[PDB]
């Protein structure tokens, strides 16, 4: 559910 | 930019806009004439940076730029543990003669502590849904590092701190990334992560803890 917030993100399964 | 509004313009002169194709993916901040931090996440093997700008869209406004980078290093331990030591620092292929609307930001000399006050810029996703062409801002104030711990279990580490969480749901988003957290008028973080979707009320966003890298910053750019 944690996102690195660039665009597009880089999100994780948390 | 979560629940912000236009930044009065040339008011950030150190925001940095990251672009490839003419199309924004994260910010940096200038801190001196040759060198823009960002977070390690917006690694590219080139840049063009935005310098001086409020309008992505517009034309050329009086003292902006487009300069380009060709070199950049991450922080030796990004990622080491998951998230954690978010920064690079991009070096611009050529100094910026520093003017009146292209100037650095010192990072701050303390770390930061529950309550201190401050503002977040960038380009990235506005809370209707779509991308603002216009530089946003928007005020957040730090949380305690328990707080953050608790949050962002169990992911969080010293090199990461959290502002925002507020009722107000005001937050960055997609796209701000590796831009500017100002605290008390001096360079505090970057921004880094979150939960999604951002602006949720009581979950503050993570930003990158500068005070915790100050010594790196200036070995790297002094080397």
């Amino acid at each position: 559910g944690f996102c690195q917030r660039s665009i597009p993100p880089i999100c994780f399964p948390n | 930019i979560i629940n912000g509004e236009d930044c009065s313009p040339h008011s950030q002169p150190w925001q940095a806009a990251l672009v490839m194709e003419n199309e924004l993916f994260c910010s940096g901040v200038l801190v001196h004439p040759q060198w823009v931090l960002s977070a390690a996440h917006c690694f590219q093997n080139s840049y063009t940076i935005g310098l001086g700008l409020h309008s992505l869209e517009a034309d050329q406004e009086p003292g902006s730029q487009m300069v380009e980078a060709s070199l950049s290093v991450r922080h030796p331990e990004y990622n080491r543990p998951l998230l954690a030591n978010d920064l690079m620092l991009i070096k611009l292929d050529e100094s910026v003669s520093e003017s009146d609307t292209i100037r650095s930001i010192s990072i701050a000399s303390q770390c930061p502590t529950a309550g201190n006050s401050c503002l977040v810029s960038g380009w990235g996703l506005l809370a209707n849904g779509r991308m603002p062409t216009v530089l946003q801002c928007v005020n957040v104030s730090v949380v305690s590092e328990e707080v953050c711990s608790k949050l962002y279990d169990p992911l969080y580490h010293p090199s990461m701190f959290c502002a925002g969480g507020g009722q107000d749901q005001k937050d960055s988003c997609n796209g701000d990334s590796g831009g500017p957290l100002i605290c008390n008028g001096y360079l505090q973080g970057l921004v880094s992560f979150g939960k999604a979707p951002c602006g949720q009320v009581g979950v503050p966003g993570v930003y990158t803890n500068l005070c915790k890298f100050t010594e790196w910053i200036e070995k790297t750019v002094q080397a």
